[PDB]
């Protein structure tokens, strides 16, 4: 219960009530049945204050859910610029891989999210990373049609981090 | 050998010239025929091109496979109807023969990707031969009532053409193909062939049947199983896809089958409430069978099925001759249960040997047929441009 | 009677083709040694 | 809020469920079926149904990536459409019969929506589309219905109004949505797709018509006055456009001009010559509408607006010579568009709902929202 | 120079609107779904037939829209007039019918000039055009009183002359060794396969349109089917003959399937028989995949008459073909008609599209009407906003 109202006031943006939880005693890094905790929740949202206080309370950044996304994994997937450059400013893995091989820039690209890939980019997100199927961002963009994202991820090329 | 199909077309074409001059001698209905013209040719056709990088070939041998196909039902159904003497040609002939195309083309989407030109004229004749005998069966031994062919033509096309990939089976193609994958733009040019076929479907029902009630029913009845058909093939394409996403295959397919699920029943005074009941079962039927029987046939009973006609074919086709039965047991038509319970074993069994012995003869190493790594391409048969 | 006839035309085509491509085969392993 | 799209898995089945299985059991408690030219009565319901699946499903599938949301949405809009406009006209114009006329006006009913649609495609789902389709459907039932109360006309006759009644209410909807492009093969095929409403749109001006002489006229009178306007169209679209080059989507909807302006009037045009003046003046009328609209949001939906509006106007000035009667034919088309108005509103803020789970405005015009794509990561 | 066209089309509208208005007044429902067909077959089959270019389809189809829209309009009034000899006549179905057979006669001579030519251009060539096939078909019909119900020499023949004719005059000497725009692509085949399949669907409505109600109709739609059945293996067999490794040609399996339907159109409506239709067919492909494969390469190289589509393929050889297959015919005892009348008819069409063709072309030739340059040949920016993506 206690848990459970935690994580809905997470995914609600609820601040006031997922601080109350922590200090009765609701543990920081409890998650849902799919793996998805308070951070992720956040992330998904848009909540930047939420992804900020729970980060500032201890949250283990680099949690990954049920399918391996971290909380970059979900906010890249869900275009959320703010919580992408949140989360990457607290020291998220830009480079990790989901279980079928993910990387926050391929979500980024494949969901035409040109902000996000230009932000991922500018932090050192290695564009030459292949799922399980051996497809990059570029290819995925390609395929999906996203001309903006691949414009940008032609002409980085390899500028780095 | 390269010159073995020009070979065969040409032999093909003098005899069929041959027949027609010892056996062929010379408007209500030609709307109803232009309409199932349109089915056969643009219909099937581009429904089957949504393969990126087959789709030279599947409009194209799906003009000549139907091409042949014509002329070949023609001269049998009518030798048939004539007990071998001379018979005349009217609007009844071209449509029949149509069917007969129709037939053919069923069976060519189970093996699509995988055969020759060479094989598809082959298969052409001796399906041909097969459909028309046990249509006649079905039409004059059983006198059952099958005005939509659920199983004369949609039932044993897909039974035949599973027989002969199951004897054309290839290990090399159970996990699957590179090559064996859609485009965007060939979705969108699938989706015109769909669109056609479910637009002009009720005047496939309704071509020979009988004027008066019957042909007014059958476009009737046709139309709202049609109706309800998309709504519930929409409605399961999203229930069994992530995040309930819709699956092109599925409203490619699965939007048609209330057209072969009704076919039996389509003349008879099943009412537009149950036309629109046997529409929604063939909807999700269909749906069902892409997304749990395909893979089962393919990976465990070693049937690869590549348009899944199976799934809009057989099993509804399946659900119109049983549809059929349950309406001859309510009293909806005149027919005997026996006689259409027959009607669709005879059509699934002579499709299944007819599809073997086919099959059979279709593996043997002449045909040019494919290897495996260069199945679903049209550069085994084709110039291809540069440029998509 | 009219299976019979449908039989007999498959027949000769099958014939026909056979022929051809045995004579095509013959030629082509004689030729090639 | 999260861009990536909410999962439909649970809403949409559901919902289109429900929608078929109450219409099967209208369909039961309601409706009953029961010669020479079956088939010639056959065809004009026909024509009309290929003019809506192909032809509307086609000629909106011109965007870059949502040709197949466009042309498979409009066939889930189509085949809904008729059998609510069937049961709708049933139950305010009377048991239901279903006759091959009644499918034939059922399937105008959802052809008004299927180009009302047009203004709001690519910025929808699925479930909001249904919402449009049955609103939309009974708003014009609804009107048909209470011209025949006052103005004592046949409610099936009443279905002339469709054209303005299609364009306003799209216009409507289109305006109550969040505010936010082409390819050459979608493009062809768009043009696809308008080329069949050309050919065929001689049978939308006269499938209400009993009497053999009126259709023929009708039919006469479209198929020139179509004519004219190709030419007027691809001719002066060059005039119409920044960079002095025919533009395909604005030929798209602009051939339909002559059609839609003697749509209300074919039938009474007695002389092809004042067809063909009509669709001249459509052409130039459509012309117009594309160099000013822009400057005073889909701006072909704003031409086929202006396009209703002028075929009513020239019905209203030839039905004096075949001033009460202007009063009343004036009271009609303010009627119309009152109605259509007010409807689009009231369907607008039921489809900004958020049960609907509505594409985000940045995933707007884009397949990957609504369709299964490959290589792509799913969930969270 | 910016307003040639738009101005070109509005005058000739105003023109149509006041010759109809002058001359046009107003069996039908039977007739119909007949030219439905018809209709179907000139603005969807010609005109899709033709986007196999990879940077061309917007105008392939549009320019057919554009000249069949006004071919109609200009072939009601100058068929009209020449039947009723300058005096007021009505117009029914069969005016519709004739009118799209004088658009479908002007769409196969653009099919000569494809990519080489502008709009205004194309307005010119249809003006001229329909006056031309007009006169001959009414010498063919009236004065030789030749049978062609499905019009192999006064729509195909006449057409893909007047256009070979045209394009001879048309002459670019910068494209007789190919151009890099001259070349198909993927997915504008398979739109060229939409026009080819619809054209070849359609084919039997063509060719019956006209005929007389009854045995005559119903043996121009079965010639017109089984000849079409047969042309198709034919042109499939013959495709593989002669390419490279026997690889099929998709220009021979979008143009060559439809030499059946070409070839039987005198015979149509004549007892030949179905086998008789059949046989035509056949040659009718063959002949079409020569063409195609020989024929075409020496008319571009050693004749520098350059023909875009392969016209004279589909629609000149295949027409000759019918036109000698309706003499047999004759002599056969198939047909009414005398065999000089028949023969008149061939010839008359031949040198009337060769005449009118060399003097439109002429007046086509004028710097005036905006022609690209051999650089901007087959390309669809030079006179449409062309989307970026493809």
């Amino acid at each position: 219960d206690a848990a459970t109202s935690f994580l809905r006031a997470a995914r609600s943006g609820n601040l006031d009530k997922a601080l109350d939880h922590l200090r009765n005693g609701v543990d920081i890094n409890t998650c849902n049945q799919n793996g998805l905790n308070g951070l992720h929740l956040a992330s998904k949202e848009g909540h930047v204050k939420m992804v900020v206080e729970l980060l500032h309370k201890e949250i283990i950044l680099e949690t990954t859910t049920k399918k391996g996304n971290t909380a970059l994994h979900i906010a890249a997937l869900a275009g959320q610029d703010e919580v992408v450059r949140e989360l990457v400013n607290y020291g998220a893995n830009v480079n990790a891989q989901s279980q079928k091989g993910f990387t926050p820039l391929y979500m980024a690209a494949q969901e035409n999210h040109l902000e996000v890939v230009k932000f991922l980019l500018e932090n050192g997100a290695n564009q030459n990373v292949a799922t399980e199927d051996g497809f990059t961002p570029l290819a995925v963009a390609l395929q999906q049609g996203h001309e903006n994202v691949v414009a940008h991820l032609i002409n980085y090329g390899t500028k780095g981090k | 050998m390269r010159f073995t199909f020009p070979l065969m077309a040409i032999v093909l074409e003098i005899a069929m010239i041959v027949l027609f001059g010892l056996f062929v001698e010379y408007f209500e209905l030609y709307p109803l025929f232009q309409d199932v013209h349109v089915m056969i040719f643009v219909g099937f056709g581009f429904l089957m091109t949504f393969l990126k990088k087959y789709g030279f070939s599947s409009v194209g041998i799906n003009l000549l496979v139907a091409a042949l196909g014509l002329q070949w039902g023609t001269i049998v159904q009518g030798i048939l109807q004539s007990q071998g003497q001379k018979f005349n040609i009217g609007i009844k002939n071209m449509i029949n023969a149509d069917f007969s195309a129709a037939t053919v083309l069923i069976s060519f989407g189970a093996v699509l990707g995988k055969t020759s030109p060479t094989q598809m004229l082959i298969m052409t004749i001796l399906e041909i031969v097969f459909f028309a005998h046990n249509e006649y069966l079905v039409s004059e031994i059983f006198k059952a009532s099958d005005i939509g062919a659920s199983m004369t033509i949609h039932a044993f096309g897909a039974y035949f053409g599973l027989a002969v990939a199951g004897i054309l089976y290839r290990s090399g193609l159970r996990k699957g193909h590179e090559n064996e994958e859609s485009a965007y733009y060939s979705d969108l040019f699938a989706m015109i062939g769909t669109l056609f076929l479910w637009m002009f479907w009720p005047s496939f029902n309704s071509a020979i049947a009988e004027p008066g009630d019957k042909q007014c029913r059958a476009i009737v009845n046709t139309y709202f199983s049609l109706a309800a058909c998309v709504l519930t093939a929409f409605a399961f394409s999203s229930l069994v896809e992530h995040r309930g996403k819709l699956n092109m295959v599925h409203i490619q397919n699965a939007t048609l089958a209330g057209g072969v699920a009704v076919g039996t029943c389509a003349d008879m005074a099943i009412h537009p409430f149950g036309s629109m009941i046997i529409g929604s079962i063939a909807g999700m039927v269909s749906v069902l069978g892409y997304k749990f029987l395909t893979p089962l046939f393919t990976t465990k009973l070693r049937i690869h099925d590549t348009c899944g006609v199976h799934n809009l074919h057989g099993l509804p086709g399946v659900v119109g001759g049983l549809a059929g039965i349950v309406a001859v047991a309510m009293g909806a038509s005149n027919t005997s249960m026996a006689m259409q319970a027959a009607a669709l074993g005879s059509s699934i069994g002579t499709a299944v040997v007819g599809g073997l012995m086919t099959g059979l003869i279709l593996k043997l190493p002449l045909w040019g047929q494919p290897s495996d790594q260069n199945c679903y391409d049209d550069s085994v048969y084709w110039k291809v441009p540069k440029t998509r | 009677a009219p299976v019979v006839i449908i039989l007999i035309i498959l027949c000769v085509m099958a014939g026909i083709i056979g022929t051809i491509l045995l004579i095509s085969y013959s030629i082509r392993r004689l030729i090639k040694a | 809020s999260s861009k990536y799209p909410r999962s439909v898995r649970r809403c949409l089945p559901l919902w289109a469920l429900t929608l078929e299985a109450a219409l099967i059991l209208l369909f039961y408690f309601f409706t009953h079926y029961d010669q020479k030219g079956l088939v010639a009565s056959y065809q004009v319901g026909q024509d009309l149904t290929v003019m809506a699946a192909l032809g509307l499903g086609f000629l909106t599938s011109n965007f870059r990536r949502h040709s197949w949301s466009s042309v498979a949405f409009n066939l889930f809009m189509l085949a809904l459409g008729v059998q609510w406009a069937i049961l709708l006209d049933g139950f305010l114009s009377q048991k239901v019969v279903i006759t091959l006329f009644s499918i034939r006006l059922a399937t105008m009913s959802a052809m008004s929506v299927l180009i009302s649609a047009g203004a709001v495609l690519g910025k929808v789902n699925l479930a909001q589309l249904v919402v449009m389709v049955l609103v939309e459907v009974t708003a014009l039932g609804t009107l048909r219905m209470v011209i025949s109360n006052i103005f004592n006309t046949d409610y099936h006759m009443n279905l002339r109004h469709f054209y303005v009644f299609a364009a306003y209410f799209g216009l409507t909807v289109a305006w109550c949505l969040p505010k936010p492009q082409r390819a050459t093969i979608p493009s062809l095929s768009a043009m696809l797709g308008a080329l069949f409403l050309w050919m065929f749109w001689p049978s939308v001006n006269s499938p209400l018509l009993r009497s053999p002489i009126q259709r023929k006229n009708a039919m006469f009178n479209t198929y020139y006055a179509l004519a004219v306007s190709v030419v007027t169209a691809i001719s002066g679209s060059s005039l119409a456009h920044p960079q002095r080059k025919i533009s395909m989507t604005y030929v798209h909807s602009a051939v339909l001009a002559g059609g839609v302006a003697v749509g209300t009037s074919c039938h009474l045009i007695p002389s092809p010559w004042l067809a063909m003046v009509l669709g001249l003046v459509a052409g130039l009328i459509s012309i117009g509408g594309a160099k000013c609209l822009p400057v005073c949001i889909s701006v072909m939906h704003s031409i086929f607006s202006l396009l209703g509006l002028l075929g009513e106007i020239t019905y209203i000035v030839l039905l004096v010579l075949h001033g009460f009667q202007v009063l009343l034919s004036i009271g009609e088309l303010s009627l119309a568009i009152v109605i259509a108005l007010t409807s689009g509103l009231l369907t607008g803020l039921l489809l900004n709902l958020k049960i609907w789970k509505a594409p985000h405005v940045a995933k707007y015009f884009d397949d990957q929202v609504f369709w299964k794509f490959p290589h792509l990561a799913v969930g969270f």
